[PDB]
């Protein structure tokens, strides 16, 4: 890998200035060589990894849904032939994304789950394991279209399982586990009352436990039950 | 778009 | 080149496609495929260049400003020692600024300012050719400073010298061209008593021009003729 | 910072 000759702290210190600079690409390739280095993440090393990978993907999934629409405007009736063009350029993002998500799913499964103890990591690894397949999902059309998606079901459901037992009902990473498992089944899964429903016992069970917060840690969980409500009033 | 995190 | 067997039709449909899902770095990639069929381009084909590599540099050149800030902070009095992680990360921004600057450049050469013979193809090459000299007088030091800084002068008068010959004082090209040569004159040469008589000059000029126009020429020459008057009252 | 286009 090119990032093997860097030290483990350096390909930290530079994930850090990569964000601040918003050069997300460097930033993940930083954080990849920091993840090959073989030691285990530590809470902030976690959230740099999942910052940088998140960014990129996050480019990938809105240019493929611009060209995705495209796309699907040219197959309408009426609609002039313009060629291959738009579908092999969706068709090289779509790639490209695929190839981000693989290489994360690659690093969780090389070996960042497998070593992962305590709730708070092996339930953010988790987590991101569902996500990445769900990224996967969104653009899947052929035969493996239903085992990718309950790969993401399968991912959140054990991350669900671990954080119910383990974690209150404020924890974020517990609040924004069931945010995305939540869009998981309005999005991917056609289980729109699902969705509903765990977001609203998520909101919920939050609410009360709020009164055993700090402010600090009241302003970090009420954060991410604000985002469950504006899915539940777009859904509802 | 749907929130997610 | 990697675009060496895609159409030359085909890449500019892409490098559009590429633009509407602000994918720039592709975008790019496309137009210099396409400069490198070798046929001249066309008024709508040199401005996706320019959008393209304008996008890309500008991202470099802000990653570039924060990271150089944070190198500077680093080298006063009282700053902790943090070891040559800045540096290198700026370093390495700067090489894929400067690599992007080169390529620019190489397009220019090989062959499109030779090969340009009407004034608003002409003039809009030099105006490039200026600015990516500039880009390099940005973040030079060395003992090139100097020359990089006359490259990017001698191209903008080349440029200036046909355009008053050639176009209308409200040519968008031609205001354009002026534009960037005045902050030429004030960020790069030390010049800003010229950055300031080469702004006023052509906006007065453009001004008293201005009643020859339709409306829509109106309005691409007054939006153009507003950066002028806001880098006045910025430097006045 | 300085307007160009
Ligand atoms: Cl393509
Ligand atoms: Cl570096
Ligand atoms: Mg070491
Ligand atoms: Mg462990
Ligand atoms: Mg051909
Ligand atoms: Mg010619």
């Amino acid at each position: 890998g090119a990032m093997g000759s860097m030290e483990r702290a350096s390909l930290i210190q530079k994930a850090k200035l990569a964000e601040q600079a918003e050069r997300y690409e460097d930033m993940a390739a930083f954080m990849k060589g920091a993840v090959e280095k073989g030691e285990e993440l530590s809470c902030e090393e976690r959230n740099l990894l999942s910052v940088a990978y998140k960014n990129v993907v996050g480019g990938q999934r809105a240019a493929w849904r611009v060209l995705s629409s495209i796309e699907q405007k040219s197959n309408e009736e009426g609609s002039e032939e313009k060629g291959p063009e738009v579908r092999e350029y969706r068709e090289k993002v779509e790639t490209e994304l695929q190839g981000v998500c693989d290489t994360v799913l690659g690093l969780l499964d090389s070996h960042l789950i497998k070593e992962a103890g305590d709730a708070e990591s092996r339930v953010f690894y988790l987590k991101m394991k569902g996500d990445y397949y769900r990224y996967l999902a969104e653009v899947a059309t052929g035969d493996d279209k239903k085992r990718i998606i309950d790969s993401a079901r399968s991912a959140y459901q054990e991350a669900m399982d671990i954080s119910k037992k383990e974690m209150p009902p404020t924890n974020p990473i517990r609040l924004g586990l069931a945010l995305n498992f939540s869009v998981f089944h309005y999005e991917i899964a056609n289980s729109p009352e699902e969705a509903i429903s765990l977001a609203k016992t998520t909101f919920d069970e939050a609410m009360a436990d709020l009164h055993t917060l700090s402010e600090d840690s009241y302003k970090d969980s009420t954060l991410i039950m604000q985002l469950l409500r504006d899915n539940l009033t777009l859904w509802t | 778009v749907n929130l997610s995190i």
